[PDB]
């Protein structure tokens, strides 16, 4: 259905714009909470064969502080996207400065494409994502409690006072969907902050491996 | 010889006497003289007027605001110490240009404050209210009627508003009507007694024995004891004895095989007391709680005799010439002793392939409106007993329709049937499927349609507007029965039946009302009416 | 409001102030307003309190198991001390939060100076400092329990001892006694548990087998149900539903 | 119509007081406001939040491996409480 | 379960609770008699509930003795019809459903298991809470 | 006091009621009288409080102001600034002027008042403004302390600076009040003052003015934004590339104009944190470029941006500097010698002179770097080219290699460093005479110097003719 398909997409840059602010990227409020007919407004309420469309919506949205660092998102039109499209992106970047972007791919991508990104992270850092899952906040959930990346400095004194070593803490799995969300890689220090029925508030710490 | 003060010419009246003769050391003169160490503050006072005028609110609620602010000043630092000296010894200039110009309120908290304190106070408060045109409407609180002009005048007030309303006023106002007279004892005798003058004469002495009749039902559970009182004022204190039966027997509020003979033996003679002894609702309360109550069986010894005695009281008549009886009728007691018998009969069989077969009969015998009433009384019980729902072919269609036949027959009895029907809707039965409450719900909205459709129609669209607007149900129910009124309607139509029908339909999903109806239009046509008629 | 009305301890109202404390308590309490301003602190932080707990049970549930029960405690050291709560109170408010608030600096269980143990340490004890202050409240204990100076540093002295025994001593092996006293229970428990319903409820399976399926996570379990809750007026309407 | 792995499907209204929303009153009280809920015998989520009028903050699965594989680790094992503890207590037998 | 298990057996507990029924009176000597066995016993007779027409001590007062130390506990008889509480008497049981000791002292209830057994914060567990392990090892010995 | 309408009546009936009979009656009912007040509330009012203080009118009228005020800033969000609303709240403090000499005055035009027409006769009727000048935010804050409250800050900034700089040898606030009051007059005013007082300082206020730019950009921000993101980015990464590369590419993707790039530049240059992290940034390329063996490249042209930043003071309207490729061939020399003693121990002379001669911001950077057979040549021609130096910044960052060096403990290096800061103390002022001092008080650990220490520093505070020396030694005899 075509409102379907418009209300898909409504909730997909919802859905963008929260993850990004609570990474950390400077968005104004008016994209962080938007109406549905605002956005249909804004794009045409026909996504299809009609003037709004994939990749038409991608945004580039910079940090909060250091612009330098620019993320952006990729809407393949193609249900599975093309390893071709992939490095016709990676040019788009080339001639970008910044090395960090996300796509959308409305179905499963291939395994050959996974393992191009795999060996293109090191000079760029490039993340994927699927409508399904993205299409509802895991953040909002009540069950899930809450998260917030760690710092080099923090870490440091927290193993000083603590006396132990970063393996020692209890680990977390890198392609969970908490740290996707997140974008944390190997090797990076996240503090939960939980409500406990019998202590009230309850921390946590956690490594991504 | 001071010249000491920057806004204390309004104190100076009490200047002038401490400055003329202030002698001694006139330190504390001094210092009461430039107290008023700030500017004009009446001024200023005055002047806020004035930046309200270019303000928000350029209206008199800066002045009422100033005014609620003067009072409460006026209460908190209330004179209680010495408030009677102070009401009581000038009383001239303060109480008349209270009662002028603040009677609103301000009399009323400080009546209401203590009321024990200030009696020249209230004295003068009291004759304000009377000389107002409206009488003591500013005086409206349950101990200040403790005087003999203000409550006779408020009760007045209060009888004239409750009859002007009528049927639809005799909810509303009859509990704070009552609160007052039912404070004490003495002023409900009071009001009886001018109550019973009034109701002598014919016109209108129906109307008075009623607003009697909900009064003292209301005493009864407000904790009063004066059916002995009752009885005085009726004539049945005419025969000692018998006024003494039936006070014990109220006082009890049961029956008692042995007074029920003794009143039998003086009934049913050449000389029977005035009916209007048995006519009182208090006994034949009393004879349905004893009667109809699916338990509790009698010895049945004097089955006959409470049989005949309902009979006489619900069916007998009498010709008051000149308070006098001279032709009475008893042709049709037998028929309704019958017809009591037999319902009591099945009330004590407790059985329902024989209830069901006899149903047929019951029809015929709810044609008497004892009957009719009693077997809604026994409904309302066995229904009312909780997990009363465990078998059901269509949500227990017996009692329901017994209700339906009840209320066609007898339309006076359409408020208590509303009543219990919708205490039963408003109960919540657990032990039960969602699906089977919600048909249970659904059937008892096929009764409010029922209901509705033998012209007690305004109070069932009134609860069902109350219902949607507080304690909101699922909105199936809702839709379900609009769908269903809208069945039963066709024009013409009341203006005030649209009104009150109107703001439910044009809200919650009104589409979803209409699904396949194609032939008529169920709402569409009461738009089309409503838009002619506004 | 009836927070407002059970806390507040307010001061204006005299005769009240007559009532609960003797005159020179009264007198000094409505001379100095720097002991007014202090209550009012007291009551903006219980309120404060009061939504916090709000936040973490959002169940409409008091049952909370705490190391505590001051209430029994109050009950013991006021016939210790023959109260006898008649007769108006002879303590100051100001005594009552001084000594709550060193009870709370008393009282440790993160120990360090660090930012990290500091933020730990009120943590760790949040909701138990929240409940002594909402018991020890000025109000109530002017008001309700009445108990003299003494009886009160004596209550102090006990909470502080009490909280001392409760901590959990160090070298007790734990895990093994927490999954051997989740075993007892389990063998207490029966499949047979479950006597069935005219309606087939989703057939949870309670009992045994299912905490024979938990234990050992099973990638195919015998009844895997899914809880679902609408939004609003959908939820609202059974047809919708 | 529907979805897949998704048998019938029951719906009522908790009666039990914890399952049913709460509503904190401006009062402040709060009052446990019965609503439609239901009860599904197949699981699959991650594809019921995704439909239209479903609940993404009140959802929640009787199954581990499915919530695992959606909702990190933090998720799984208050949700693995939460059901431990019903069963244990079923019987109103409590456990610290 | 944070609870006392020690609880109390089930011979016992009927015996107590027949014994602490509202209205047990008992003779002089049966009264010397029993109070032989208390361990703890200071070794002074309590005074009678009732002297004239004649001595007659009560089970409540000769179980006062058995409570240790001094203790203070309300609980609710398993038979306690609720509304009594919400309506008047509730502090004068007409049928003894309120369980209530003050200063080691048992002042109105009958004793039953969810005043005594392993019932979580009973008479037991307060016990052991606020006296020594060995004081309670001593009052379940003299129960006995 | 304040005269209205109402102040002036008040003041001829008081003027009038000296004589001339005037009852009491009389001369209050003439005096004045509250409409709002009823006649029977007056009367009871004396029979009840015994002629209260009307001040609980006073404070119900505060009440209603403040009341005022939030509707007024209720309707100018409603109806976005409405003119009928602005005109009404221009009316009413314009008669509060008049009226009160006006607290409620002050609160309404501190919640709307813009654009008035009246507020510039305001302004200057309260030209005192010694509260007002900052409690009307919108006019004293908004270019009412302009034409002094700026330079008065000036004046508080420059003292902050220097104090901060005195206890770095041994704000953000303020910034935030400026800023508050911001606007685009507001904010070119605030330039203009910031140029200035850079001017002035020479360069020492240019660092200051960045960093206020930088937090104004970060808070309620609104090529100054690039400007600002670059600076925020440099400062955040010492040793950061990407950020780097991103601000050459910014500051070639600029076109050339009036003092636009000129101001930039100098903004950049004149900040000491910038000056540091440009220094770092320089040293880690130079190390990542010997490492890699690619000596000659965009170290290079960080070098050429940090001259051209740092030379951009010199004048006005200037474009760049030369990039001295040939030049750079001799200055990296240096550092590989440098690198091949440092090889050779784990397996000049005249250049660092002709270095140290020569005036080279990246010569002092590079040398504060390497102090912080082969190493023990390079480190005299390192001494010799910094005393050839002989600058301010220069002598700091020799400071700070010193503590470094007194933290790496070295016996030798620690008499070495003992002799160069006695004679750096000589050679500079009395922060420096302090610094050497301060440097000694845990220098001499060998008792070999500890008396020479002691002698030395004795003798330097008398030398030493300002207070600084003087209480650099009393310090140092105190301490030993």
């Amino acid at each position: 259905d075509d409102e379907e398909e418009t209300y898909r997409l409504w909730k997909i840059r919802k859905t963008i714009m929260q993850l990004c602010h609570d990474r950390g990227y400077l968005v104004t409020q008016d994209e962080l909470d938007q109406t549905l007919e605002e956005f249909k407004a804004q794009f045409g309420d026909k996504p299809s064969e009609g003037r709004p469309r994939r990749t038409d919506l991608t945004v580039l949205v910079a940090h909060n502080d250091d612009p330098t660092d620019q993320m952006f998102v990729f809407f393949p039109e193609e249900p599975k996207v093309g390893i071709k499209t992939i490095k016709v992106y990676c040019q788009r970047m080339q001639e970008e400065n910044i090395t960090r972007a996300l796509i959308v791919v409305q179905q499963g991508m291939t395994p050959s494409a996974k393992q191009s990104l795999v060996d293109m992270a090191p000079k760029y850092i490039l993340e994927q994502f699927l409508q399904q899952e993205l299409l509802i906040n895991i953040t909002e959930h009540e069950l899930v409690p809450e998260h917030v990346v760690m710092t080099k400095e923090e870490v440091t004194e927290l193993l000083a006072r603590y006396k132990l070593r970063e393996n020692q803490l209890p680990r977390i799995q890198a392609g969970d969907p908490v740290a996707r969300y997140f974008g944390i890689k190997r090797g990076q220090v996240v503090k939960i902050i939980r409500p406990s029925e019998t202590a009230g508030r309850y921390i946590t710490y956690r490594l991504v491996q | 010889f001071s010249t000491r003060d920057y806004i204390m010419e309004p104190s100076i009246f009490n200047t002038l006497k401490r400055y003329f003769q202030a002698g001694g050391s006139p330190e504390n003169v001094i210092q009461l003289l430039s107290e008023n160490y700030t500017a004009v503050a009446q001024t200023v006072n005055l002047l806020a007027e004035w930046l309200i005028q270019t303000g928000v609110e350029p209206v008199q609620v800066q002045e009422t605001v100033e005014n609620h602010l003067k009072s409460l000043l006026i209460k908190h630092f209330d004179p209680r110490k010495a408030d009677s000296i102070f009401t009581e010894e000038g009383e001239t200039p303060a109480w008349l240009e209270q009662m002028i110009a603040h009677t609103t309120w301000r009399d009323l908290f400080y009546k209401l404050a203590e009321a024990h304190p200030d009696c020249l106070m209230l004295n003068f408060t009291v004759k304000l209210i009377s000389d107002a045109g409206y009488q003591g409407e500013i005086t409206s609180v349950s101990t200040a009627c403790q005087q003999l002009e203000v409550f006779s005048r408020v009760l007045r007030t209060s009888l004239a508003t409750i009859l002007d309303g009528g049927e639809e006023n005799l909810e509303k106002n009859l509990p704070e009507f009552a609160k007052m007279v039912c404070h004490g004892e003495h002023t409900y005798l009071f009001a009886q007694a001018m109550m019973s003058v009034l109701a002598q004469e014919e016109q209108g002495g129906s109307a008075v024995r009623r607003i009697a009749q909900e009064v003292q039902r209301f005493a009864q559970e407000k904790g009063h004891d004066a059916s002995q009182i009752t009885l005085a004022l009726g004539t049945a204190a005419s025969y000692p004895r018998a006024c003494q039966a039936l006070g014990a027997m109220l006082s009890k509020g049961a029956l008692n095989p042995a007074d029920i003979t003794v009143l039998f033996k003086m009934f049913t003679s050449m000389d029977p007391p005035p009916v209007e002894l048995i006519r009182v609702p208090a006994f034949l309360d009393l004879f349905m709680q004893s009667l109809f109550k699916p338990g509790a069986r009698i010895n049945q010894d004097h089955k006959h005799k409470y049989i005949h005695i309902l009979a006489y009281a619900a069916s007998v008549v009498e010709t008051w010439k000149k308070n006098k009886r001279v032709s009475i009728n008893k042709d049709e007691l037998k028929s309704t002793s019958k017809a009591v018998e037999t319902v009591h009969n099945l009330c004590c069989n407790e059985n329902a392939s024989e209830l069901v077969a006899e149903l047929s009969t019951l029809y015929q015998c709810i044609r008497f409106p004892v009957v009719a009433m009693g077997v809604l009384k026994w409904v309302d019980w066995t229904v009312s007993e909780p997990r009363y729902f465990q078998l059901q072919t269509d949500h227990t269609p017996v009692h329901l329709a017994l209700l339906d036949e009840i209320s066609t027959c007898h339309q006076l009895l359409h408020p208590q049937v509303l009543q219990l029907l919708v205490k039963l809707f408003e109960t919540e039965h657990s032990q039960l499927d969602v699906m089977e409450q919600l048909e249970l719900k659904k059937t008892l909205l096929d009764r409010m349609v029922h209901l509705l459709s033998r012209g007690y129609v305004l109070p069932v669209v009134s609860y069902i507007r109350k219902c949607l607007e507080k304690l909101d149900t699922d909105i199936s129910l809702i839709r379900y029965f609009v769908t269903e009124v809208l069945d039963v309607i066709a024009p013409p139509y009341t203006s005030d039946f649209v009104q009150l029908f109107l703001p439910i339909l044009e809200n919650d999903s009104i589409a979803g009302t209409i699904k396949t109806e194609g032939e008529h239009d169920p709402v569409t046509e009461f738009i089309a009416h409503c838009k002619s008629n506004f | 409001k009836a927070f407002e009305k059970k806390f507040r301890f307010d001061y204006t109202n005299e005769r009240a102030l007559r009532r609960t404390l003797q005159e020179d308590l009264v007198k000094d309490v409505l001379s100095n307003a720097h002991i007014q301003n202090e209550l009012e602190r007291e009551f903006e932080r219980m309120r404060e309190d009061r939504e916090v707990l709000r936040v973490i049970f959002p169940t409409g549930d008091s049952k909370v198991v705490l190391p505590c029960n001051l209430l029994r405690m109050i009950w013991n050291a006021q016939k210790i001390f023959h109260i006898n709560p008649r007769l108006p109170s002879d303590l100051h408010p100001i005594k009552v939060v001084e000594g709550v608030k060193e009870l709370s600096k008393k009282l440790v269980i993160v120990n360090g100076d660090d930012p990290l143990s500091r933020q730990a340490q009120e943590n760790a004890t949040l909701l138990f400092n929240i409940h002594l202050r909402s018991t020890l409240c000025s109000r109530r204990m002017a008001e309700e329990f009445r108990l003299s100076g003494e009886a009160f540093d004596w209550l102090l002295g006990e909470i502080e001892s009490k909280f001392n025994q409760a901590i959990a001593h160090p070298g007790e092996m734990v895990g093994a006694l927490a999954a051997q006293s989740l075993g007892e229970p389990a063998t207490q428990m029966t499949l047979n548990t479950f006597h069935y319903a005219g309606v087939s409820a989703k057939n949870v399976t309670l009992g045994v087998p299912r905490l024979k399926e938990l234990i050992n996570i099973s990638k195919k379990p015998k009844t895997p149900s899914l809880t679902v809750f609408l939004l609003g007026q959908s939820a609202r309407d059974a047809e919708r539903a | 119509q529907g979805i897949e792995q998704i048998s019938k499907v029951y719906m009522h209204l908790p009666q039990t007081d914890n399952k049913k929303k709460i509503i904190i009153t401006e009062d402040g009280e709060f009052k446990a406001l019965q609503e439609w809920i239901l009860e599904t015998d197949g699981v699959s989520l991650m594809r019921v939040l995704s439909e239209k009028d479903v609940d993404p903050v009140r959802t929640t699965s009787n199954d581990i491996v499915e919530i695992f594989t959606v909702l990190g680790i933090e998720a799984v094992r208050k949700a693995l409480e939460r059901e431990l503890y019903h069963v244990i207590s079923f019987d109103g037998s409590y456990v610290n | 379960s944070n609870r006392p298990v020690m609880g109390i057996v089930q011979d016992t507990l009927t015996a107590v609770r027949k014994f602490t029924k509202r209205d047990v009176f008992l003779e002089r000597g049966e009264v010397m008699n029993l109070l032989m066995f208390l361990s703890t016993w200071d070794g002074k007779v309590p005074q009678p509930a009732i002297l004239k027409p004649r001595p007659l001590w009560t089970g409540k007062q000769i179980f006062s003795l058995i409570i240790p130390g001094h203790i203070n506990c309300i609980r609710t008889h398993s038979t306690h019809p609720d509304d009594e509480d919400s309506g008047p008497y509730k502090h004068i049981s007409p049928g003894d459903t309120k369980v209530v000791v003050e200063n080691g002292e048992l002042i109105m209830g009958i004793l039953c298991k969810k005043s005594l057994g392993t019932s979580a914060g009973s008479l037991v567990h307060i016990s052991y809470l606020e006296m020594g392990h060995d004081i309670t090892r001593l009052f379940y010995s003299n129960i006995q | 006091g304040l005269q209205d309408l109402g102040v002036a009546n008040g003041e001829d009936l008081k003027e009038t009621l000296t004589n001339c009979t005037e009852p009491l009656k009389a001369i209050e009912q003439f005096q004045t009288e509250n409409g709002v007040l009823l006649p029977s509330l007056q009367s009871a009012l004396p029979f009840l409080d015994l002629h209260g203080t009307p001040r609980l009118e006073f404070h119900q009228s505060v009440f209603d102001e403040l009341r005022d005020k939030l509707l007024e800033r209720v309707s100018a969000i409603a109806s976005e600034g409405k003119a009928e609303e602005r005109y009404k709240k221009l009316e009413d403090l314009l008669e509060k002027s008049f009226s009160l000499v006006l607290q409620p005055v002050v609160m309404c035009v501190m919640k709307h008042l813009p654009k008035v027409p009246e507020k510039k006769l305001k302004l200057v009727m309260a030209d005192k403004e010694l509260y007002r000048a900052c409690a009307v935010e919108v006019k004293r804050q908004i270019w009412q302390d302009n034409q002094a409250l700026f330079g008065d800050e000036v004046s508080p900034l420059l003292k902050q600076y220097i104090l901060e700089k005195e206890s770095a040898l041994f704000e953000v606030v303020q910034r935030l009040t400026r800023m508050v009051g911001k606007n685009v007059k507001l904010y070119d005013m605030v330039l203009q003052f910031l140029r200035t007082l850079f001017l002035r300082t020479r360069n020492v206020h240019y660092c200051t003015l960045r960093a206020e730019l930088l937090m104004s950009l970060h808070d309620l921000d609104v090529c100054h934004k690039f400007t600002w993101c670059l600076d925020a980015c440099i400062r955040e990464r010492f040793v950061d590339s990407k950020r780097a590369r991103e601000l050459q590419g910014f500051l070639d993707g600029v076109k050339k104009g009036q003092e636009q790039v000129l101001g930039d530049l100098s903004m950049i240059l004149c900040d000491p944190f910038a000056i540091n992290t440009l220094a770092l940034s320089t040293v880690r390329h130079l190390q990542e470029l010997v490492g890699q063996e690619t000596l000659p490249l965009l170290l290079l042209l960080r070098l050429l941006a940090l001259g051209q930043g740092a030379w951009d003071m010199i004048d006005s309207q200037v474009f760049k500097e030369p990039k001295m490729e040939v030049e750079l061939i001799t200055r990296f020399l240096p550092m590989l010698m440098s690198f091949l003693v440092d090889d050779y121990t784990f397996n000049p002379e005249s250049f660092t002179k002709f270095l140290q001669e020569q005036r080279m911001a990246c010569e002092v950077g590079l040398y504060y770097v390497l102090h912080i057979n082969a190493l023990l040549r390079l480190l005299p021609g390192l001494v010799e080219t910094f005393g050839d130096l002989a600058f301010g910044d220069i002598f700091l960052h020799l400071l700070t290699g010193n503590l470094a060096l007194l933290a790496d403990e070295f016996a030798l290096e620690d008499f070495c460093s003992s002799l160069f800061d006695g004679f750096f103390l000589t050679a500079s002022p009395r922060k420096e005479n302090v610094h050497r001092h301060a440097l000694r008080l845990l220098i001499h650990l060998h008792p070999r110097v500890a008396p020479s220490k002691l002698e030395a520093l004795q003798k330097a505070l008398e030398p030493t003719g300002q207070s600084g020396e003087a209480v650099k030694e009393l310090y140092s005899q105190l301490g030993e």
